[PDB]
């Protein structure tokens, strides 16, 4: 299903015109079908990193959940009473519009917070290349950090929370990883949030890089079919606009 | 009621007459030659477990397939309107009950011997004028022609409404617990052939939930962990009589009324049910109910055998037909015992267990149909055996479709 | 009685069938052919004299007058009674007359806790819900019967001319009432209108013939009037019966594969459409019915004895094994009944219910020597005869009786803390206490002790090695708890009888074990230790005696080990009490059961912990002392008679045990204890507030929390009610009922092994048909009790002196005022009047416990009004009989009493209510009395009367009707015959079957009149043939 | 699980060649996974929405609801019978060929439909930029339509059907919010059918556009991998192609 | 083992597996000593015939 949800106005027997947008002081509850949910939780997941970034700087406001934003309504969604009848769903996930507009709002004024520390730790982070792309290859840490506390200018952010970017860092390059508590040694493997979508990055040794020829593959796909580069000799009248 | 069964007689195989001489008549079991309210009758009385089968009759459905050929050799009526006699033996009067000589001073006139007649029933109209008195005639008529339009395995009817069973289905059923698939068929077959009965009679919408309520156990969709409505089917060792079936009742947890009507014809393409009573008698339990109700739709054209290649009014291949699943015993046993192992009724090590004890048996089957057919060949008379040739037994059709229906039957 | 004769073809001789019962079987077949109802239309108030007006029909001269359908008169009310249209053969004495709402209903309200101290005219208003929770037990059991089909008529009277209705010859009386509608007097009135708009087809039976065998339908759809609830009830048990149907035609592979085929049979049976063999219990159910008589039997040995001597006939009396010390004697005394043993297999066959130790008589002393021969040989015969028991602490207490004997001689150190070599080898009796010495031979040293590691080498290397075989037939049902489904545990290893010769007959298990004991116990005679009071002639005769039993030829120990199990296999299934068998051990030490326990709730949600009295016996069965020197006999002396073809042998003996039919008793008490059970745990579990998860439509009946004594008592009543019901014979579920919590949960043994380990077979009773009904009735008893006389809603005494209209039931006018509403106050607990010195009025003390006055409106929990009715009576009542008052008492339910009167006659009534105020008291309350106003037809100058009481929920829904012979009524109360009640008879969107059971109680149903056939089995018998 | 729905074929035991796929007289039925039927319903939806116009015009057919092309069957899917044999699906959502036939020729059909007067309404939307990007701003709604009362030329289709086309146009544009008949004044709130991603493509105030610089990202990913900007100065031989 | 509706009365054979007493059978002594009182009221009535 899709679309907003719709109830029986008309109560019980619910017909293609016995129906009606369910609408209230909350606005209209527009359906949360699987995938979407995908986004504004990887939304949502790309902000709750920077966890300990917000408490160390009293910001924020706790983890963001997006099951507050949501609630569990039940009745037929589609996008016109005709067509939603044919879409009865059962305590469903539906955000309502107001909602639509936090969840919207939060991760707009999070979202500016997070870009801006983001990008402190960042100037940092790059400022040592922590990606290779053949093989391993280590750099005591001592002596890594002891350098950066040089360079790093005077108003980053990542010399004023040292530990509390190191800590929102460690999940995002899996270059650093910290040394555990109890055995205080690394861990070969590194576990950063990210875990699967940078295992497939790496540049694979077999073949170049899967996320690269896919997509100079789907974006040469689209122009073949966009532009019309196909019927590219077609003998027969064209319209100047076709081109 | 009702009174307009069409009908076909049973194919000669490329033989001279039909395939039954002058002592079948003297034999039959019950009512002397009455060939009419016979099939179950030398199993009216229960010894043991042990299939009834003598020398002449080598199999279980060997006393029906002798039945057909023999009734169809006197069904002049309905196809031709006349009496007529075959090799000096006729019907006593227009009632037709059991068949004696050729009575003198006024004899019928001689049968001209002719394969698959396309019965009509309305052409003989003493018919509805006696229907009271003549109405097994109309059931068992009914078989010979699910029969006839099949050159392996009788092809019956499966159902199923969008909604529940009814109100007073469910307390009708509830009669027959402790009973056997094989008496189940006996109990429903001697019902619609005794005294007419209308379409939506309560005991027709029974015995019919009652048929499409087997074939999700036979498929084991319906086990002790899945009702229809409360009703299943529970199987025993295949090793220790597979033939047991029993309709118990139980408290688990249903399943659901299908999204539409999964009306569908169903077959046996292996030759096993020749000597299977859970098979004849799951095919036969089906036919009482298309009996009292003449078929819903017509039958699917796509295989079938040669000769019943678009049927007056019973095989068609339009848009108005029903699709007909054939599958076959051993490798629907095997996906039988497949689902109770994904429930966890059995052991994921008596999954492979049940399949060696259940093919072991198929197997006895199959050795000895192919044994009584080259005893008793096809050219030399009757047909007791029915050619079905040695090159199959093991060629298993669309019978994962037919699991597949059992699945969509109940949700 | 399943089977009833058995010509053996062999023998050609008709076998017909016949501290603890014979069980017999449950009264399982009862039918009726008279109206299926319990809840007849009794007219109460009858009626004053109408002039008929249009009398009988009239055919060309004579006029036949047809008998009025529905009662007719002043008020007919729907007075409850079981069975009052009952035309059959008879009826399980039990069953619930109620009198119409006129009379004191409060009796049939006195189960439970009533008896003893309630007046017989008071109800216990405290334990209300576990007194009606009883009283529907009654009409669910009284209303179990068969549905006999009788014998039809066509109906030729016009209307309703085409029908088949049903005869009635038991009493024409029924004709009437079966069947409303059918020829209707146009007579409008009340009751004539509405009959009138009857669907002619709805009348008689509806489907056609059906499957008529012979001449009479299997089957048939009659219409009659029949109670939803009723005509649902016995929809139910129609299904218990089907249920436990047994296919008659696998009969014959039961008794085949029940007996290993040693007899074989044939049973010829007519199937038909209908037919009904309840002789099938599931094993599901058998195991329910086996922890069951593990309750029943308790610690108590005395109980459990009785079946295995029961098993120790029967094995005796079919055994080919004949016991004789002839031979024996011989062979010895030339160089100088058996009930131990056969109580020593009948008791493997219930190992675990019972073991068999030995008697510590056996035992020699501990502080006795070796070189004692009487002491020594006393010895002997403790080991020849110790594998022969089914203690799993035996292959110890031999062990340690040796080494006790020669505690000076092999003076070996004891492991096991606290003990020591000369502690009494019986005492040793827990897999604790056993020595490591003896867990390992290794420890004691040979030239140390010779003896004794030599001793416990023999032991680690000789005892028997248990081991098992299947039994019974597989369509039959486990019944069995810790071993495998229908396969037992055998002591010693088993093998298929061989063709008898010298081989298989000294290599048997026994074989061994006879000839390496008596090997060992000659060297032991001639160490040279004996020497000190062994003479050298007297200990080579101790050579010559024990050498001579060694050889004597004892047939015995092949029977023991070819023939014993094949018995055992068999017996094991034509006993109407399974048995029951925990699993042999031999050394394996950690896992040797230690405690068998019953559990009447898993520990882990088990409040109250209370383990199984069972625990206080040392050894985990009825220790059953069995006597070593007797078995040892039996054991060396075992001939057997001189021609004898197995076959035939075991074949005869088992022929008598197949014709008693007490392998079918079995199924049926079993699936009755599974209804009782799941019937007598769902009615405790609803009296107590916590406990078990049971439906409970009646948790608004007000009910103490039930303790564990109170609830042996709601126990005693629906284990005592099902047995007069079925007419059963000894325990049943009483067990329950008798010591521990009758708060029973989920049923469960478990043993534990000393490796610490608790193996538990859980055994839910799988759906009890009884009890799924008595639910659906359970919870149709509060949608209609009134038809019950019970009432909801509290009860407003205010006084009113209208001399208008009143109907105490159903009041129109709006409720006097609701509890938390504006001015009334609650009277506190006690409700306690307090006098005041000098002017000052009496005052009543308020439930803000801040006394008030009087004058105004009070709110009385009905538990305070108990509890000072005289000063309710003296002080509150008074100022209530004066317009002053207005009381409202608070009683969730109770049994209302009312009484008709004319509304011309001006009558008071405070004094027809003081009579009850009078009877309420702590101990109980008496029916709440109302006074109705009898209907009257035509205008009448009422008189005023005074009215004090009435509801405040509308319960006049038990009134059926008022003034059936009128074209109307002029003044009571009117009610005119409501269609509802009969969606059937009336409404045309009928459908066949459907009820509203939960909600409201259909009259004019479509019940499905049933005609079984008990086919009863008799076929013939061949044996085996010797080969 | 992916791919077209396999059933064991021929005697013996469900195994890796017992299987087959389950073709007939519809086609073989593939599976339609999860993420799958978010893309025909998100289509479908799109269609629905133009249901207004499809009645006013006599054309269309009812609403499509794409539980009109899929089925109920059972069975093992996969790409191969070795695979498929890992994914046994009961009761799951597959559409046969012959029908991935009709959601396409329907989808395509209609879609033209759409396509035109879905021009129409546009030329007189944009006629009129119903899109700000900073704060609100009105115009009094008689005076906009006794305007465009002009302008929009003679041929458009908002002029022979204005609330025909009005209705469908509330469902796209969040800036014509309809006069709530039982109160005859707004919303506040306007609930167009796009309600979420309308939502999500505001230019919020604290971050640009999350549509815009999710996007400009993802873009740059895309040629980092592909072109191999990676190894740009890499010392060793390369193959011209690699460039 | 008998056989309703006027059937044969089937002599189960040796594999077990009723069959029926017109023919030719081979019965083992032993089986005929456990056996007359049927051998006698069957298949004799039969060997006469």
């Amino acid at each position: 299903p899709t679309g907003k949800l719709w109830r029986p106005v008309g109560t019980s027997v619910a017909t293609i015109d016995s129906l009606a947008i369910v609408s209230d002081r909350f606005g209209q509850y527009s359906f949360v079908n699987e995938g979407m949910r995908e986004t504004f939780s990887k939304a949502l997941f790309d902000i709750n990193m920077w966890q300990p970034l917000f408490q160390a700087t009293k910001t924020g406001c706790g983890p963001i959940v997006l099951s507050s934003f949501t609630t569990t309504t039940s009745g037929y969604v589609g996008a016109t009473a005709g067509d939603a009848l044919d879409n009865p769903v059962t305590n469903g996930v539906f955000i309502s519009t107001v909602q639509i507009m936090n969840l919207q709002r939060t991760i707009a004024a999070r979202m500016r917070d997070v870009a801006l520390w983001q990008k402190h730790l960042d100037t940092a982070m790059t400022m040592l290349t922590p990606d290779i792309s053949a093989g391993s290859a280590s750099c005591n840490w001592k002596s890594l950090l002891a350098f950066a506390k040089d360079i790093l200018p005077l108003d980053n952010l990542c010399l004023t929370y040292p530990n509390e970017f190191y800590n929102v860092a460690i999940h995002r390059y899996p270059a650093l990883k910290p040394g555990n508590p109890d055995t205080k040694l690394p861990d070969a493997q590194a576990h950063p949030l990210g875990e699967v979508a940078g295992a497939f990055n790496a540049a694979t040794s077999e073949v170049g890089s899967l996320v690269g020829s896919s997509s100079t593959l789907s974006q040469a796909i689209s122009t073949m079919a966009g532009k019309d580069l196909d019927l590219i000799e077609a003998d027969t009248p064209l319209p100047v606009s076709v081109f | 009621a009702q009174r307009q069964f069409f009908g076909l007689t049973y194919n000669f195989y490329g033989q001279p007459a039909p395939l039954f001489d002058l002592n079948d008549l003297q034999e039959l079991a019950g009512c002397y030659a009455r060939p009419w309210t016979s099939r179950f009758s030398h199993l009216a009385i229960s010894t043991g477990s042990l299939p009834v089968w003598s020398a002449r009759y080598p199999s279980v459905a060997s006393r029906n397939i002798v039945v057909n050929t023999l009734l169809g050799a006197h069904l002049n009526p309905f196809a031709g309107g006349q009496i007529t006699s075959h090799q000096g033996i006729t019907w006593r009067d227009p009632v037709l009950s059991s068949l004696a000589p050729v009575p003198a001073i006024q004899p019928p006139p001689v049968w001209a011997v002719a394969e698959n007649v396309l019965l009509d029933s309305n052409n003989y109209p003493t018919y509805v004028l006696n229907l009271s008195s003549m109405w097994p005639i109309n059931q068992d008529v009914h078989i010979m022609t699910m029969w006839a339009l099949s050159d392996q395995g009788p092809i019956y009817h499966l159902e199923v409404p969008v909604d529940p069973m009814p109100a007073a289905t469910t307390a009708a059923l509830m009669a027959y617990t402790g009973v056997p698939i094989a008496h189940l068929a006996q109990t429903a077959y001697r019902f619609a052939g005794q005294l007419p009965q209308s379409p939506d009679s309560t005991m027709v919408s029974t015995i019919r939930w009652l048929s499409a309520i087997w074939f999700g156990s036979l498929t084991g969709r319906l086990n002790r962990s899945r009702t229809c409505n409360g009703f299943y089917f529970e199987f025993a060792k295949p090793a220790l009589n597979p033939d047991q079936a029993v309709l118990k009742w139980n408290d688990g947890a249903r399943a659901a009324p299908p999204a539409a009507a999964q009306s569908s014809y169903i077959r046996c393409i292996s030759p096993h049910w020749q000597h299977q009573i859970v098979e004849v008698a799951g095919a036969l339990m089906s036919q009482s109910v298309t009996a009292v109700t003449g078929l819903p739709a017509l039958i699917d054209e796509a295989t079938l055998p040669a000769w019943s290649q678009g049927v007056a009014n019973l095989t068609g291949n339009g848009q108005g037909v029903v699709p007909c699943l054939d599958y076959n015993p051993v490798p629907m046993a095997a996906a039988r015992h497949l689902q109770w192992r994904q429930d966890g009724l059995i052991t994921a090590a008596q999954e492979a267990q049940l399949n060696n004890d259940y093919t072991a048996y198929a197997l006895t089957i199959e050795r000895h149909l192919t044994a009584m057919l080259v005893a008793n060949p096809i050219a030399a008379g009757r047909m007791p055996i029915q050619p079905f040739n040695a090159a199959d037994f093991g060629q298993a059709g669309q019978t994962a479709a037919a699991v597949a229906l059992a699945q969509a039957m109940f949700v | 009685n399943a089977i009833r004769s058995f010509l053996t073809a062999w023998d050609d001789i008709r076998i017909l069938s016949p501290d603890s019962a014979v069980a017999n079987g449950p009264e399982l077949i009862i039918e009726d052919t008279g109206l299926c109802t319990s809840f007849m239309l009794l007219d109460n108030i009858p009626s004053a004299h109408l002039t008929k007006e249009l009398i009988g029909f009239t055919w060309f001269m004579q006029m036949y007058q047809m008998t009025p359908p529905l009662p007719e008169g002043a008020v007919n009310r729907i007075v409850c009674m079981t069975n009052w249209a009952s035309l059959g053969d008879e009826g399980r004495g039990l069953e619930v007359r109620l009198p119409p709402p006129t009379d004191s209903s409060v009796h049939a309200y006195k189960t439970v806790l009533s008896r003893g101290y309630i007046d017989n005219a008071q109800f216990n208003p405290l334990a209300l819900r576990s007194n009606v929770l009883l009283m529907l037990l009654q009409f669910t059991l009284s209303n179990l019967k068969i549905n006999k089909s009788s014998t039809f008529t066509s109906d030729v009277t016009t209307i309703t001319s085409g029908r088949m209705i049903r005869a009635f010859e038991g009493r024409p009386e029924l004709l009437a009432l079966a069947y409303p509608g059918r020829a209707v007097l146009p007579t409008q009135t009340k009751n004539a209108q509405f009959l009138s708009t009857a669907i002619a087809d709805r009348i008689g039976r509806l489907d056609r013939a059906n499957l008529i065998g012979g001449e009479v339908s299997a089957m048939v759809e009659c219409m009659e009037l029949c109670d939803a609830l009723t005509l649902h009830i016995r929809e139910t048990y129609i299904m218990l019966l089907r249920s436990m149907h047994q296919d008659p035609t696998q009969i014959v592979q039961i008794v085949n594969e029940c007996a290993n085929n040693l007899l074989n049979s044939t049973i010829p049976i007519s199937l038909r459409p209908t037919i009904l063999c309840p002789w099938f219990a599931s094993s599901e159910d058998l195991r329910l019915q086996q922890v069951m008589h593990l309750v029943n039997i308790s610690s108590n040995t005395a109980a459990a004895l009785p079946l295995v001597e029961a098993l120790s006939t029967l094995l005796r009396s079919v055994t080919p094994l004949v016991l004789d010390p002839t031979v024996l004697t011989n062979a010895i005394t030339t160089i100088s009944d058996y009930a131990a043993f056969w109580k020593c297999i009948a008791s493997w066959a219930y190992n675990g219910l019972v073991t068999t130790v030995l008697s510590e008589d056996a035992f020699p002393d501990s502080s006795q020597s070796i070189t004692h021969l009487p002491s020594m040989w006393k010895c002997l015969f403790l080991t020849l005869a110790g594998p022969m028991t089914s203690d799993p602490h035996s292959p110890v207490k031999v062990f340690m009786a040796l080494a006790n004997l020669l505690a000076q001689p092999e003076p070996i150190a004891i492991g096991v803390p606290g003990m020591h070599q000369t502690t009494p080898a019986s005492q040793f009796s827990h897999p604790g206490v056993w020595p490591p010495g003896f867990l390992n031979p290794q420890l004691i040293n040979p030239q140390q002790a010779p003896l004794l590691r030599a001793f416990a080498e023999h032991i680690r290397a000789n005892w028997p090695q248990p081991s098992e075989f299947g039994y019974g037939s597989t369509l039959q049902g486990s019944a069995n708890l810790f071993i495998p489904s229908n396969r037992m545990v055998y002591p010693w290893p088993n093998q298929p009888l061989p063709r008898l010769t010298v081989a298989p007959t000294y290599d048997s298990a026994m074989s061994n074990w006879i000839s390496t004991t008596i090997a060992f116990f000659i060297r032991v005679v001639n160490s040279v230790n004996m020497t000190a009071t062994v003479n050298d002639l007297t200990r080579r005769t101790m050579t010559g005696v024990m050498t001579a039993m060694r050889q004597v030829k004892t047939m015995t120990p092949f029977y023991i080990q070819h023939m014993c199990p094949t018995e055992l296999s068999v017996l094991a299934s034509v006993t109407v009490t399974p048995p029951f068998q925990v699993p042999f051990t031999r050394l394996v030490q950690n896992d040797v059961i230690t405690n068998v326990l019953v559990a009447r709730v898993d520990p882990a949600q088990r409040g109250d912990a209370a383990v199984d009295i069972r625990a206080t016996h040392a050894t985990f069965a009825a220790a059953l002392p069995v006597d070593p020197a007797a078995i040892v006999v039996a054991m060396l002396c075992g001939q057997t008679e001189t021609n004898l073809i197995p076959s035939h042998h075991y074949g005869k003996a088992f022929a008598p045990l197949f014709a008693s039919n007490a392998m079918f008793t079995r199924n049926q008490r079993a699936v009755i204890t599974r209804e009782a059970f799941v019937c007598a745990r769902s009615a405790v579990a609803q009296c107590q507030d916590a406990g078990f998860l049971v439906p409970r439509p009646l948790d608004a009946l007000r009910q103490f929390d039930v303790t564990s004594a109170a609830a042996a008592e709601i126990m005693h009543a629906v284990n005592d009610a099902f047995k007069t019901a079925f007419d059963l014979d000894g325990a049943l579920l009483d067990g329950l009922a008798l010591y521990g919590d009758p708060r029973i949960a989920d049923l469960s043994a478990a043993y534990l092994q000393y490796g610490g380990n608790v193996v538990r077979e859980h055994v839910p009773p799988g759906p009890s048909h009884i009890h799924r009904a008595l639910q659906q009735v359970e919870s149709t008893f509060m949608a209609e009790m009134n038809l019950f006389n019970v009432a909801r809603g509290n009860l407003y005494l205010v006084q009113t002196a209208t001399n208008g209209n009143w109907s105490p039931m159903a009041p129109v006018a709006a409720p006097p005022f609701v509890r938390g509403g504006p001015n009334v106050r609650v009277v506190g607990r006690f409700g306690t009047i307090v006098p005041r010195p000098n002017g000052l009025e009496p005052q009543l003390i308020d439930d803000g416990n801040v006394p008030r006055d009087i004058a105004g409106d009070w709110v009385y929990p009905s538990d305070v009004l108990q509890v000072s009715v005289a000063v309710f009576r003296d002080y509150v009542w008074p100022m209530v009989k004066a317009g002053r008052t207005r009381v409202l008492v608070e009683l969730g339910h109770y049994v209302y009493t009312l009484h008709y009167y004319d509304p011309q006659i001006s009558l008071d009534e405070a004094p027809i209510l003081e009579e009850w105020l009078s009877k309420i008291n702590p101990a109980g309350i008496p029916p709440v009395p109302f006074c109705i106003p009898i209907p009257q037809v035509y205008p009448c100058i009422t008189a005023r009367r005074v009215h004090y009481a009435f509801t405040s929920e509308n319960n006049n829904d038990s009134l059926f009707s008022t003034n059936a012979a009128s074209i109307d009524t002029a003044f009571g109360e009117n009610a005119a015959v409501s269609p509802l009640r009969w969606p059937g008879l009336v409404d045309p969107n009928y459908r066949v079957g459907t009820n509203d059971l939960p909600n409201r109680i259909t009259l004019y149903n479509s019940l499905y009149r049933y005609n079984f056939t008990y086919p009863t089995l008799d076929g013939i018998m061949y044996v085996r043939s010797a080969t």
